């Protein structure tokens, strides 16, 4: 029965995917502009360096537009694109998860000694606000990627 | 420099905003749906 | 212990939680009115 | 900042006891 | 301090998202009002 | 020859006369469909 | 066949007086908390300092709420109040009119006489910042006084 | 500044098409 109610609801994910989409833009955009990344000396900033936000945005617009416009116009190419689409955003979060997870991995080490004594705006006020900023996305990155992984394997339901 | 903790409450006011947009629009929607005999 | 940000954070995942639910009530919504009045 | 939040706080409570006011008149219709 | 002619685009961008939302809104309604037979 | 915010004074009349044309649009649309739903 | 077309074509003028009143709002208070307006060497602020922003923007939008819920819902004593609504917002803008018109002919005395050559960005851009900022609430002034003078005159339409 | 002006100064054009548009669509029906 998982297979019915899976093929009703098929769009909304999409919608979360571009809600997604449209919100990891903002983070990078204000990451580069507010401040340069070459030059930090906590060296905290390596999935922002690498450009990851960008990476991923596009591809889960395309993901959630397609699913989008399946359910609303059904083109005979369509389908097929709608799927690549979606492993496409699949294998790019399987990717940037384990990006966040290194750059949390390198990030905690500098504040746990040494660096800044209890919470911030002490010295190292700058390194909480990126790590509360990177674990934000990488939450809002994980409610992305569960839906997109629900609506690649909804999507298939039928031999090639 | 300093003033960086400013964004996240300027993205939740704007995200609350469009929330409410939507929001009336489907109420505006359902108010028009129940207009049935 | 310091205030604000902790309690921000749980703000943006209701805000986040709330934009979406009612997302999804407005495509069932939606569906409802499209299924209801083509007959 | 302390107070910021203050102001939006409660318009998350508005907004879902209307939310509750809406589903349970589209249940009721 | 001197910045101040920067408001001016700061309100018309939001006037015209609004103005987006509003054609969206009544688009989806109007194609609704279309069906008819 | 001091330009910007001149051209950009003309723009605020566009958006405003585009904001009100919508939303006469708007209640002319929905006064239309009220009055054609109702038989 | 005046009458007739003014009754039908009503609620549009209430959008128009909200539109105002909501606009105003953020010129107010834009202008009133980013510099003070009491030491200004010219004097510029000869409206905002005697709260014109402030006078007619939750009066405005009064007016503006009663005739939207006219037509919306025919109360008993709401016929009644919008007719006020609406006078005193016509009385209001009369005034905002000719404080306008005195705060745009101070402005030109400052601007006009050895105060700055030619255009701005020379001591004074303060100066003609203020005076564009203030033909621009003029003009949408009017388009709302019209409208409400209009709304005034359609409403009554009958003895008392 | 002056090319934000130029980037906004567009959208009216294809705001106002679609507004042609949906006027055209909404006299045929
Ligand atoms: C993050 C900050 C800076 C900007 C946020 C912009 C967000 C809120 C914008 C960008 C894209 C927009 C979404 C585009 C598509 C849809 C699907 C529609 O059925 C409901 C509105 C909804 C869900 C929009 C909600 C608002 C939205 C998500
Ligand atoms: C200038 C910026 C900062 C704020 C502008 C607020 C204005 C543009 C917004 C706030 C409330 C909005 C109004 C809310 C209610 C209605 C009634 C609806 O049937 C038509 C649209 C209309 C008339 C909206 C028009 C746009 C509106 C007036």
């Amino acid at each position: 029965t998982w297979l019915t109610v899976l093929k009703k609801e098929q769009e909304f994910l999409g919608v979360t995917q571009i809600l997604t989409a449209m919100i990891c833009l903002c983070f990078g955009t204000v990451v580069c502009s507010v401040l340069d990344i070459s030059h930090i000396e906590g060296d905290i900033f390596s999935s922002f360096k690498a450009g990851y936000p960008f990476w991923g945005a596009i591809f889960f617009s395309i993901s959630g537009m397609l699913s989008i416009i399946s359910e609303r116009r059904n083109a005979t190419y369509l389908v097929r694109g709608s799927l690549g689409a979606n492993t496409a955003s699949s294998i790019a979060g399987g990717t940037g998860i384990t990006i966040l997870i290194i750059n949390l991995k390198k990030s905690l080490a500098y504040i746990h000694i040494h660096s800044c004594q209890k919470f911030f705006e002490t010295k190292c006020f700058m390194a909480s606000f990126s790590t509360e900023i990177v674990v934000m996305m990488l939450f809002l990155t994980i409610l992305g990627l569960g839906s997109a992984v629900s609506l690649t394997i909804c999507g298939a339901g039928e031999e090639l | 420099k300093y003033w960086l903790q400013f964004f996240i409450p300027l993205l939740v006011v704007i995200l609350f905003a469009v929330d409410t947009g939507l929001f009336i629009s489907t109420q505006q929607q359902v108010t028009f749906l129940l207009k049935i005999k | 212990p310091q205030l604000c940000y902790i309690l921000d954070a749980i703000l943006f995942l209701y805000g986040i939680v709330l934009t979406l639910l009612y997302c999804r009530l407005k495509i069932q919504v939606r569906k409802a009115a499209i299924t209801s009045y083509e007959k």
